[PDB]
RNA sequence: UUCUCUUUUAUCUU
């Protein structure tokens, strides 16, 4: 039951499923085999905004560290195409946990491993303004790779980083929620593996596809851009599925709401990092805990209406 | 109209069986 | 007895070890921690192939998905040489899902994880025309990389994919079986790995070594050539074990038979994708079968006759 | 007035085994190692590593070593003047295991040729002073790094423009510091620590083809971010053939001026390899042992709860 | 002897043997 | 001051937590 | 959220 489950299992399946519901961050770590040093972060990101009028914005909210989500707006209608490209919204303090160098990502910590990654969409317009719905959905984006020839000389065949399964986000999958944008809406991903295992920190990754790779080579729909190496970054991806969301406004629609992000994140801290001295050790394994994510987690709806969160 | 109650719900109806 | 096992614990089992023994749908999915979205791909080929007389064939079967098996033959007596290039051929409707450019492979998926690989060889030729044996092992392939530096300008260092482990191809590993080709043959691999990891749909590549890269730069014994990106390719690599095997036809041997193949392999279907429509949660943990499956596994032979299956 | 949307017990023996092999193999007259009693029971080969290096350390010296997850290296390392920590200008080399050529060949495009892929199941390390009481002086420091192999994504002006992508060692910058959970003692009273999986399972890494150095040929070490540099050497001596997920051992030797610092280091290491059906070990081979519970769990425990290291009158 | 039932006695002999 | 009498009290001394 | 009823598949056992 609830008395089954130590304390770190119980916390870690708050962190994960309800972290508005609390005072404070319950989660103390990932109550799995692994018992070594680590660092558990929740980040919070609190942004108000205000959405384009004839425009269809598209928000991912994906395992990048540091970054809450990306977003990038298109016609009203439509999806992304070749033309777009995703920029980021950090959470607060990007830069201090992985510097401002596309090559100083990995100084503080080396690699990590993401426990929960929830987002809520809060409107806050009147009723005499807002307009519009809210559609959501979840994408298997995964981070591979791409191998092909280049006529250089001598002849050589590179390969770089490219992201499996993003074409998912062109369509509105039949599992998905969808609902008049007043309502708002909370939805929660978990992680996409049979286990927890690490991912290391990647150093020097700023676009997606790379500098010096067109677009057709990766075989990904869209481009991915973190913008100036000194404000934000690629600084790895985690084992989550990626939460896509379409919000359309009509035109002439007033839809402003307040964007709020969680993610219980666990580091492996640097010893040299001033962050290492708030380190612990991992929660220890908790089978039930572990079991009753897996449940809760394929049993929760893609998502639910912002009332209730 | 709760979030941490839907999740405390599915726990305690599948510890049932 | 095996009323502990769940429905799909049971099923997963019969997939994994004899699918041939049930009409269809042997599986369900993976009993294990993970129970996201995926689909049940029961992969099968039904190949009619005549021997070459004074020709030892090799057959691989190793977890590409798609592609059921890589042949090439190398006169009797002899193994593979840095000269050898092998061919693959593959499960129906492979274009139907990984299209039909080296680039479209994580179009309709997005990664995946082997269960089963089966294999067998029924032989058709007469009593009095056969000669010849099948022997068979298996190679713990994994798939890596090599780095080395190109002399270009400005001078740089590559990386591109190889394969490790090929070296065991070259002989008939210890632990084997073999026995007359008219007894024919069954045989299957299964999970090297301490659990089932998702991998990664592999983009671009069409040959091994790649394009520009010369073989044995890489280390690799042979060479891996799936042909025209519009027919075949390699989209990744599961963490299966490799059988080999090898057919040797004598001079004048009329050797022919009929080849099967069974792979049970769940993917992770992008919303976009028609094939997302059959989609079910991954079956729950049932930690017996996870148990049952280890045990049988290290228990029975490399492999067995024709009518023994 | 608004219409909602229509929604649709005891060890078994390669358990206890597995605990020796990992946390006290000098304390044993033979490999009690046999095998990682965890889920897989596939082919392997199980093979116990141990080095033993006589070694005088440089007065005025700040010597580095580094116990990493390199199949067939022992250790690297590299000193820097005393009071210092490795600088850019810093480059590691390998001591090899005995007969490391005799399984990773004498090429770097060799290295899968007996193995395909690993797993460690456990990595100590100990230091013995041969040291008289009086020529004698100075510390050992020791913690442990979360070193990790990874990549790194650069753009390069060639014709046509390209991107490139190679391997980059990210939890290095942590060796340019004492890290806070540390074990420091006088030199003369040795050391022992051990190191553990920094995974929650026992997965397998592959073998790595082509790497000798780190940064690799024509890479500027400010392109891969690492704070130094590591070398091999001649691709037919030694290389990198992979890397385990273990954390790395750091070890400090605190020379001053005019110490006389001589020691014995023992590097201990058990490790389980998939056998090349051609190679010459397959012949070795026996399976994984069976999944064991009560092992797979004493080893988070223990490891957990055992400290950093302890001085070599206690190894 | 089929390879399903090689496999059922595997399980069975390995249910009770455990026992 | 042994090393595996270090670990056989670990693991009796948990095991003791039951 | 609650039982019956026929369903109607689907294995496990003789
Ligand atoms: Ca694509
Ligand atoms: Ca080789
Ligand atoms: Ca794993
Ligand atoms: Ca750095
Ligand atoms: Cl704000």
């Amino acid at each position: 039951a609830l008395t089954r489950l130590s304390q770190p299992g119980l916390a870690f399946l708050k962190c994960a499923f309800a972290p508005p519901d609390f005072n404070t961050d319950p989660g103390k770590g990932i109550p799995d085999r692994f018992e070594g040093k680590v660092v558990s972060r929740k980040d919070v990101l609190n942004q108000s905004i205000s959405f384009t009028a004839g425009q269809d914005t598209f928000i991912l909210i994906a395992p990048t560290p540091g970054v809450a989500y990306w977003s990038a707006s298109v016609p009203a209608g439509t999806f992304p195409t070749s033309a777009t490209t995703f920029n980021p919204v950090n959470y607060p303090g990007f830069t201090s946990m992985f510097g401002t160098t596309s090559t100083s990502r990995s100084d503080q910590v080396s690699s990590f491993r993401y426990a929960s990654m929830n987002v809520g969409i809060y409107p806050t317009s009147n009723l005499m303004q807002f307009a519009g719905s809210i559609t959501v959905w979840k994408c298997p984006v995964k981070l591979s790779t791409v191998q092909f020839p280049v006529a250089t000389d001598p002849a050589t065949s590179s390969l770089v980083h490219t992201l499996v399964g993003l074409d998912g986000v062109l369509a509105v999958g039949p599992d998905n929620f969808s609902e008049s944008f007043i309502k708002g809406v909370f939805s929660q991903s978990a992680c996409n593996e049979p286990d927890f295992e690490f991912n290391d920190i990647l150093e020097g990754i700023q676009t997606l596809p790379p500098a010096n790779v067109s677009l057709g080579s990766t075989g990904q729909p869209f481009t991915m851009d973190s913008g100036a190496e000194a404000t934000s970054g690629v600084v790895g991806w985690g084992n989550m599925d990626t939460i896509v969301i379409r919000v359309s406004a009509p035109e002439g629609a007033v839809n402003s709401a307040i964007l709020k992000a969680w993610s219980c994140i666990e580091y492996r801290p640097n010893p040299n990092a001033m962050l290492y001295q708030f380190g612990h050790d991992s929660p220890p394994l908790d089978e039930v805990a572990l079991q009753e994510y897996r449940t809760v987690a394929r049993s929760l709806p893609v998502a639910v209406i912002a009332a209730q969160n | 109209a709760s979030m941490w109650e839907r999740v405390k719900s599915i726990i305690k109806s599948s510890l049932a069986a």
